[PDB]
RNA sequence: GCUGCAGUUAAAAAGCUCGUAGUUGGAUCUUGUGGAGGGUUCCCCGCCCCUUGCCUCUCGGCGCCGGCCCGAAGCGUUUACUUUGAAAAAAUUAGAGUGUUCAAAGCAGGCCCGAGCCGCCUGGAUACCGCAGCUAGGAAUAAUGGAAUAGGACCGCGGUUCUAUUUUGUUGGUUUUCGGAACUGAGGCCAUGAUUAAGAGGGACGGCCGGGGGCAUUCGUAUUGCGCCGCUAGAGGUGAAAUUCUUGGACCGGCGCAAGACGGACCAGAGCGAAAGCAUUUGCCAAGAAUGUUUUCAUUAAUCAAGAACGAAAGUCGGAGGUUCGAAGACGAUCAGAUACCGUCGUAGUUCCGACCAUAAACGAUGCCGACUGGCGAUGCGGCGGCGUUAUUCCCAUGACCCGCCGGGCAGCUUCCGGGAAACCAAAGUCUUUGGGUUCCGGGGGGAGUAUGGUUGCAAAGCUGAAACUUAAAGGAAUUGACGGAAGGGCACCACC
């Protein structure tokens, strides 16, 4: 610390590269996600770090994977976040 | 646990003064320590204080100057009847002349000198110099 | 500091203190009154006794001297006591079996100077005193 | 921290301050409740309720579609089930401890920590019992613990 | 040592964890304006919705012109706390007055007139009195309180039941009425009633991680023994020896078999476990940490007398086994002596199964939980971000290497952070400027973990634990010398070759 530095208006990145709960607002790292491969043509909307296997009700029948932490999609594109 | 709030702040804000800083973050913000802070700044030992909100409890951020020596807190929270006082004020002060032990009544919290004005007694909370 | 500050405590305190006071030496004589069967005072600052036999007592390093007590049985517990004779040629003095008055060093308990095994000297003889017998004011009564 | 582990760990969810649909979404309030009553149906779970709804479904959480937690839906249908599923499961994993320690008298290690969620059990029976949440009569034993997972 | 002590090494944190009592416990539910008292807003009436919350009234006064208005009556869910009253024997004490010759005291005494005034004046205060109880005011602080399987509001009505004794002048027979009380239905009116989710805890979910534990199974080499084959004289062992072994042949070399024991190098200031502890293969059985999460519950917590689980090695009891090492014991040396160090042999034990035993330098000689306060480079695990090499199927499956970031973990380096008697320590720091929560424990050195009684154990012992008497030192850290059958250099024919 040069121990004198600001505290009341943070960096952008810079200083809210910290852990989420050690920011002077406690936000998420997580979005949402708005999809529409081909497999299932319908517009899904699927959260990043999905837990669970989401379905497909077209030909396809699986759309994620949960792995430790934000989850692997698949061969269909279908990204927003929006907003947050 | 966090048993007493007021008890973990002033610690901070003793430590940050004397490694010379001027701006400091306490938590988790109690209404009994806003209208501490509100005395000890009339006095002038510290400046304005910006209050963030959240909704788990808030936080608070101050700002200070070097006039400030020392505040203390006492715990657990002993019965002052005015006759007490003096030898309160003897052992916790550096001085007569100034220094200012804090204390609630039911007119409110205050210094000691005010309270011997309204001729009320109550719980001792703390002190500062 | 390492302990109990609470409010409602006052019971945790007052018995913690009650308890850890016996670990003093001098408290633990004085209330349990072993003190008192052990000695052979009643706590009395003095006693009378009757003469047994003089005796040498040889003195602890580096001084060298024969220091010339008697040993007393007394009156009131029929127990002994050795016990020290002051000033030069006051030893004569006192005569066997004859009565005689003890009392303490002047340290309370505990063995005085380089002399060990005495606790206890002499003051007066019959009715008179050391000091008297000593300078030349007053004579034996017999 | 933890309260039989000597660890220490944050991992907490951290929700963010707004809070209003937002926007974007759908399914009324209405729309929401049918959503979840169908999934009660199956076994799943408040907890598993929500997870399955945040995943795959427009919502952020059903706090703010509804006025009222995923429980509190449930509960004043009179659909709820009749012990938290939180002591069924400290319950559901002791069972079978017993089990092994029956087959193994020599894991003196799961002997050891069958200690910790046993006494796990009655400290959080006597948060429910006091607050009127379960009849003040009843008590954890073995035969008790054998029906009521059952 | 409450104010106000100490526990790394000086006396001293239970081996470790669970756990009731006890003690302690997060955040959250109202502010401005004229008059009055004091400044230049701010601290008895009122106003925005509230203002000492209400009504309902009726009996006994105040009013103003039958009619109308406002004081006293029920009280604001309950306490602690604080403030004001009441009620407190004297003496003592504090303390006012008074010249005891001054004082310790004492409660007195002082004035004008020749007596001729037949008298005058004045004191004998006031304070204090732990508690608990009695009284009134305050509403901050700390506890406690309500409608979430609804009942709060209004003469809202019904259904149902009981009862009050007043009046028709009085007294009797009857019937409604009025008042009080109790219970039932359907309907209006409430903004019709849920504070947040602790950088507190519990629980679910996902992908991983580890010599964590239990059970089963697999493998390696060595050691010892046995059989067989080959060659011939010494072999063991030590500082030097000897016991001992040996032409029915040892040692040595080759080949096969059996028994028991044991997991090398790899294996690290690396990992996991509460601690004690835990390394060959593969499978099964249950368990756990960390991290990820816009999931769930809503204070469910912290520390702990009683009580409870685990707890090295040795030892005890009953079975199995017994290669190796080996207390005991028998020998050989060394020594004046040598019950020892050294060599040979060797029982118990060492191993496994079932019961006991509860102790260790069970040592980081350093309680547990929480907050705050420097810098720097690494390492193990999870997650996330990235200019690229690299694997394969030719191509963002997920692998290896490189760089950076975020958690929590074992550690290190660095300094006028600060502390300490110093050694040292980012904690042993934030301590005469002393108070975050809580448990255990210490009081000069010996006597003594002894005496004694209690308790547990088959035994061995464990836990609990004094005094008489004795003594002025015991002990810690650091510095300078001397000494060392300590290490590194150099030197002398009073040293050697």
């Amino acid at each position: 610390m040069p121990l004198a530095k600001d505290l009341l208006h943070p960096s952008p990145e810079e200083e809210k590269r910290k852990h989420k709960k050690k920011r002077l607002v406690q936000s998420p790292n997580s979005y949402f996600m708005d999809v529409k491969c081909p497999g299932c043509y319908k517009i899904t909307t699927v959260f990043s770090h999905a837990q669970t296997v989401v379905l497909c009700v077209g030909c396809s029948t699986v759309l994620c994977q949960p792995t430790g932490g934000k989850a692997r999609l698949t061969e269909g594109c279908s990204f927003r976040r929006k907003q947050h | 646990v966090r048993m007493n709030v007021l008890a973990d702040a002033l610690k901070s804000i003793n430590n940050a003064e004397k490694r010379g800083k001027r701006q400091v973050l306490i938590r988790p913000c109690s209404k009994v320590i806003v209208r501490f802070l509100t005395v000890m700044m009339k006095h002038g030992y510290i400046g304005e204080f910006e209050i963030i909100d959240d909704h788990r409890a808030g936080k608070i951020v101050v700002n200070l100057t070097g006039r400030l020596n020392k505040c203390g807190v006492i715990s657990p929270r002993f019965d002052v009847q005015l006759k007490d006082l003096e030898k309160w004020q003897n052992n916790l002060l550096p001085s007569r002349q100034f220094g200012f032990i804090v204390l609630t009544t039911s007119a409110g919290i205050m210094d000691h000198e005010e309270a011997r004005r309204k001729h009320t007694g109550g719980k001792i909370l703390g002190f500062f110099f | 500091m390492g302990k109990c500050r609470g409010l409602r405590t006052a019971r945790k305190l007052r018995s913690h203190r009650r308890d850890q006071k016996w670990h003093d030496k001098q408290y633990k004589k004085a209330h349990l009154g072993t003190a008192l069967k052990a000695n052979p005072f009643g706590g009395a600052s003095h006693a009378k006794g009757i003469v047994l036999e003089k005796v040498g007592v040889e003195a602890k390093q580096p001084n060298s001297a024969i220091r010339k007590c008697v040993r007393v049985q007394l009156i009131k517990n029929g127990k002994k006591i050795t016990a020290f004779v002051p000033n030069d040629g006051c030893l004569n003095f006192i005569e066997e079996n004859d009565e005689v008055l003890v009392a303490g060093f002047g340290r309370k308990g505990h063995a005085v100077g380089d002399i060990p095994g005495v606790r206890f000297k002499v003051v007066k003889v019959a009715n008179v005193s050391l000091l008297a017998l000593y300078k030349g004011k007053k004579e034996r009564p017999r | 921290g933890r309260m039989h582990a000597p660890g220490k760990g944050l991992s907490q969810s951290a929700l963010p301050y707004r809070r209003s649909v937002p926007t974007w979404l759908k399914l009324t309030s209405d729309d929401v409740k049918e959503q979840i009553y169908k999934l009660a149906k199956k076994g799943l779970t408040p907890s598993q309720i929500g997870v399955i709804l945040r995943d795959s479904h427009g919502v952020a959480q059903v706090r703010f579609v509804t006025g009222n937690k995923i429980l509190r839906i449930l509960k004043s249908k009179g659909l709820a089930p009749d012990l938290p599923e939180d002591l069924y499961h400290l319950i559901k994993k002791a069972v079978a401890v017993r089990k092994h320690l029956e087959r193994n008298r020599k894991d003196k290690d799961a002997k050891f920590r069958l200690i910790l969620i046993e006494s796990r059990i009655h400290r959080l029976a006597r948060y429910y019992k006091t607050k009127r949440v379960l009849p003040p009569n009843w008590k954890y034993e073995s035969s008790t613990a054998s029906a009521l997972v059952a």
